């Protein structure tokens, strides 16, 4: 007469909990989630006989250490996950080596900023997120994506900024191998330093990275300063700027593009072959990569 | 302390400061000069974003140290 289920708040560790076979789930175990669906008032039935059940009210200290230690998340932000876990049920589709998502509730900027990231090799060492990144990399994002709008300050439907998403993404993951060394020239005299993790690999004033290699000029009390990274030992590099209709930099990947003005809209092109064109779902070949990018990926190797 | 911030518009922003502050506290001071909501700020010191929970001693911002204003991009 009772089903047997498993209940959890990490995914980590998990106890035995019945519930009575046509009683509302909610009525034993508070709001509860189960393959990715809200089920709190959903009936108990025998199909969930071994299922896990998430849950997230009356959340103990210990649970919120669990939920600390496998999220990163306190009490809001987890809310906030499964709630974006609940309205975030775009269709995926798969071009070639990678997929994309539908046109709605303004997500190009999720859309072109997945395109990016799935060139990356990253590991994540909490494990809600390493699980969510490898259902990631097998065509299944929606969960990784929730956890980021929840991390961040995300709101759904509204138009936001592709790099602030993939720079929740990688303050969450493993760069503790990637520095670079910069040096700093100008009247001010000569300084040097080293930046580490998201600060080694994401960089903001240029899209070419050889303007980091040769140096480039920014605005300094005594006039300008020059910007030089005389090493890397990064394993990627986003170069982003304000958004310019220059000629892509050589060696880029994948490349970022926003049309429009104080709202606009994020288009990707990647260069291998030379060159294929995502907006939303639909990918073109084309012969020339034009736009006001915005943001430019390097891969080593 | 004096510390100076660049536009996009080209417009150079002075701002008093103490090595205490936290960028959200540098931000709160922007819209107070331009009027630009906090939430649509992102600032960067010689290519690094500045995260807001930070201070400008944590990221060696020192006197009479320009940092650079832009918007974020909003694309739907
Ligand atoms: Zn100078």
């Amino acid at each position: 007469n009772k089903v047997d289920v498993l209940c959890t708040v990490d995914g980590v560790n998990f106890r035995s909990c019945c519930v009575a076979e046509g009683e509302v789930f909610g009525k034993t175990l508070g709001s509860v989630f189960c393959d990715g669906i809200n089920v709190t008032k959903v009936r108990c039935s025998a199909i969930y006989k071994g299922k896990v059940f998430f849950q997230y009210s009356d959340l103990s200290e210990a649970d919120l250490v669990a939920v600390k230690d496998a999220f990163g998340f306190d009490e809001p932000q987890l809310l906030k996950y499964y709630t974006m876990l609940g309205m975030c049920k775009w269709p995926v589709v798969v071009c070639g080596n990678y997929f994309a998502f539908k046109q709605s509730n303004n997500n190009s900027y999720i859309n072109v900023a997945c395109l990016m990231l799935q060139h990356l090799s990253l590991k994540f060492p909490k494990w809600q997120w390493q699980e969510a990144w490898n259902e990631f990399r097998s065509g299944k994002p929606l969960r990784f994506v929730s956890l980021v709008l929840a991390k961040g300050s995300f709101k759904f439907n509204e138009p936001s900024d592709s790099i602030d998403f993939m720079r929740v993404v990688l303050r969450e993951a493993d760069l503790s191998g990637a520095t670079c060394n910069l040096e700093f020239v100008c009247k001010c005299g000569v300084k040097q330093e080293q930046r580490k993790g998201v600060d080694a690999v994401m960089h903001f004033g240029t899209l070419d990275k050889g303007d980091l290699v040769r140096g480039y000029n920014i605005a300094c009390t005594c006039g300008s300063k020059l910007v030089h990274c005389t090493q890397f030992n990064v394993p990627f590099l986003i170069c982003s700027n304000t958004p310019e209709g220059r000629k892509l930099p050589d060696d880029v990947v994948a490349a970022n593009i926003f049309t429009g003005g104080s709202v606009g809209h994020y288009t990707h092109v990647k260069c291998k072959p030379k060159y294929q064109l995502y907006d939303a779902c639909n990918v073109n070949k084309v012969s020339e990569a034009k736009g006001n990018f915005t943001d430019c990926l390097y891969l080593k190797n | 302390m004096q510390i100076f911030v660049k536009t996009l518009t080209g417009k150079t922003i002075t701002l008093e400061v103490e090595p205490s502050d936290t960028i959200e506290n540098v931000k709160a001071k922007i819209q107070d000069k331009e009027g630009i909501p906090p939430d649509q700020q992102r600032l960067i010191f010689a290519g690094k974003q500045l995260e807001d929970g930070r201070t400008l001693s944590d990221y060696n911002i020192q006197k009479e140290s320009t940092l650079h204003l832009v918007l974020r991009l909003r694309g739907g």
